């Protein structure tokens, strides 16, 4: 599920738009979804552009270099649980040996809280580059999160539980050698 | 450029209430835990339920307004225990009434206010237009604060000097407030 | 002439703010902030002591 | 039976009470129930206007704002405001 997440794209979504008065209509600007090393234009020059963001070329460029530097923890969570990973099958190759379940619980744990402090610091990141432009009545802006974002909350979940339950695993082996 | 709503800082959960407070809590924290240890050790009244490890945890509950498991069973460690009480229960009140007031009303303050200012300090950079009388005047100007500031402005890299005025509006704008 | 080298600025200081007695008080005017100190809530540790 | 309701006892319940600290030992007797839930309920009043009208003071002494125009005294009559005779 992080595989999937950290590889695509799909995390944010940003509109820009202007307003008609009197008419009670909005007609965007400017519209794209970002990742963590590539952009895609939905509607920047009504085309399917892909830039990276070393590639640039305002706020949205901002948000953009924000979101490069959030970069390292969600590489760092996936580190730990290949780790993890790898120790939870070989003390499944040979059940003797106990040790090999209780530390690949501890590379599970912190996956995940690094993958806390991971999200903490993106959301952050880009709620603090809405808040410093200059405020419009005709110009309105918005903000989406993306699937991408939703499996890496979902990626937590599963890490932290299977960190707990490699623990039960230790201690019944434990208790029955 | 106008001050605006700020990036709030890491740490800016604590500025309601000020430095020498919050020290004062962490002094007065260990002031009462060493003392209910203390008369509780020499005066007894069996078992020394109130360490030094647990007279610590104690106080720390009833700072955090957490319940606690233990309680004091003398008429001195009660006394200890119930002005410690009396304690939180001003300053966490404290905490919450001052919050009420930042909250609802804002107000922003200017870094600068005078040009004395601006020579004291290294933070926001300055500059003028590079012909025109404005430069010329703090070029032969011998009042010493307006020296300060032609000795800045020659020796400054990059250079603080615009070609229009429009140029050096556009500059206020876009450097966030370091710009004059 | 003396409006444009200055001299006119340099006697107005000198008269108004050298021969001053406030000496410096301008400096006094700058600091501003709002928050709980230790003079609101002193009473609260003399009870404690 | 067994009862450990003392005087210095019930100084001590009333004490943590008010306080909202908690309290070893409880009331098992229905009087004894009656009167500590009536006193739950005075605590609780007391706390709750501490806290609302200390925000009433801090605010309203944060709107206080001083003059620093000719138009802020136009408008505002609790200062005095004259020149010379001639
Ligand atoms: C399990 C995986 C976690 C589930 C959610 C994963 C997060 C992905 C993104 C997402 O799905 O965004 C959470 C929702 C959507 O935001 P929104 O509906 O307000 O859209 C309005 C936003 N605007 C105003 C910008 C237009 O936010 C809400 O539902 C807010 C409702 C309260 C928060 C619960 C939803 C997330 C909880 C995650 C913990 C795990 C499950 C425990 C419950
Ligand atoms: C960083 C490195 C940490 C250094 C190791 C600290 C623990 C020492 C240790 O390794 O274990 C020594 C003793 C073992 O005795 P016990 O736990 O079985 O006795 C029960 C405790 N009783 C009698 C209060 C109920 O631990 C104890 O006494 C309780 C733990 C030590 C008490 C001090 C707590 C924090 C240290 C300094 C601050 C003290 C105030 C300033
Ligand atoms: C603070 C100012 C003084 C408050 C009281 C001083 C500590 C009281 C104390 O610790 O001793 C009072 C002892 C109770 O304590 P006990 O250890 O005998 O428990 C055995 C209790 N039992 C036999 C019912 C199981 O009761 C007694 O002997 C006689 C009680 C008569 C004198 C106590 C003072 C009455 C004041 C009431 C409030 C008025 C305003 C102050
Ligand atoms: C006879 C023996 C006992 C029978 C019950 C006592 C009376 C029942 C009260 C009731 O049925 O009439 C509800 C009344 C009506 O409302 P009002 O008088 O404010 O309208 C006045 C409108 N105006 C303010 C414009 C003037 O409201 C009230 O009496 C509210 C009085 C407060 C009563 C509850 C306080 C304690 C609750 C829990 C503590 C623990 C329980 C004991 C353990
Ligand atoms: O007589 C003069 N009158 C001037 C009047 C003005 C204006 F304020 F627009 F009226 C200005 N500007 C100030 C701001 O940038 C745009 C033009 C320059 C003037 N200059 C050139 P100086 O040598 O720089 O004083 C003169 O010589």
């Amino acid at each position: 599920l992080l595989g999937i997440a950290v590889s695509t794209d799909y995390w944010l979504y940003l509109e820009e738009g202007i307003i008609l008065p009197q008419n009670q209509s909005t007609e965007v600007k400017m519209s794209l979804h970002s990742g963590l090393w590539r952009v895609c234009f939905l509607a920047g020059e009504e085309r399917g552009r892909c830039f990276t963001i070393e590639y640039v070329m305002e706020s949205t460029v901002n948000v953009l270099k924000m979101i490069r530097s959030a970069t390292p923890f969600p590489l760092v969570s996936l580190f730990f649980m290949f780790i993890g990973f790898i120790l939870s099958n070989i003390g499944h190759i040979r059940p003797h040996r106990t040790i090999l379940a209780f530390v690949s619980g501890i590379f599970f744990i912190l996956s995940g809280l690094s993958l806390v402090v991971g999200l903490v610091l993106y959301i952050s990141s880009i709620n603090d580059e809405m808040l410093n432009r200059t405020k419009d009545a005709e110009t309105y802006f918005n903000y989406k999160y993306g699937w991408s974002f939703a499996f890496a909350a979902i990626s937590f979940l599963l890490t932290e539980s299977a960190g707990v339950m490699s623990v039960y695993l230790f201690m019944k082996r434990y208790t029955a050698e | 450029k106008k001050p605006q709503k700020s990036k709030p800082g890491v740490f800016s959960f604590l500025d309601p209430l000020a430095y020498e407070i919050w020290m004062c809590i962490v002094f007065a924290y260990i002031g009462v835990s060493v003392v209910l240890f203390l008369v509780s050790r020499f005066s007894p009244y069996s078992t020394n339920e109130f360490g030094i490890f647990n007279s610590l945890w104690f106080s720390l509950g009833a700072f955090m307004q957490q319940g606690c498991d233990i309680s004091p069973r003398s008429l001195s460690g009660r006394i200890v225990g119930g002005v410690w009480w009396f304690f939180t229960l001003i300053i966490i009140s404290s905490y919450t009434a001052n919050l009420a007031a930042f909250l609802t009303v804002e107000r922003m303050v200017s870094p600068i206010e005078s040009a004395e200012d601006l020579s004291k300090q290294t933070e926001i950079a300055y500059g003028t237009l590079d012909s025109g009388s404005t430069k010329e005047f703090f070029r032969r100007s011998k009042i010493a604060v307006f020296d300060k500031m032609w000795t800045y402005m020659r020796s400054a890299e990059p250079s603080v000097f615009v070609r229009t005025t429009a140029e050096g509006v556009a500059r206020v704008r876009k450097s966030k407030g370091k710009y004059a | 002439k003396l409006s444009e080298q200055g001299v006119l600025d340099k006697l107005k200081n000198k008269w108004w703010y050298d021969k001053g007695e406030c000496g410096a008080k301008d400096s006094g005017s700058k600091e501003k902030t709002s928050a709980l100190s230790l003079s609101n809530v002193a009473g609260v540790f003399y009870i404690l002591v």
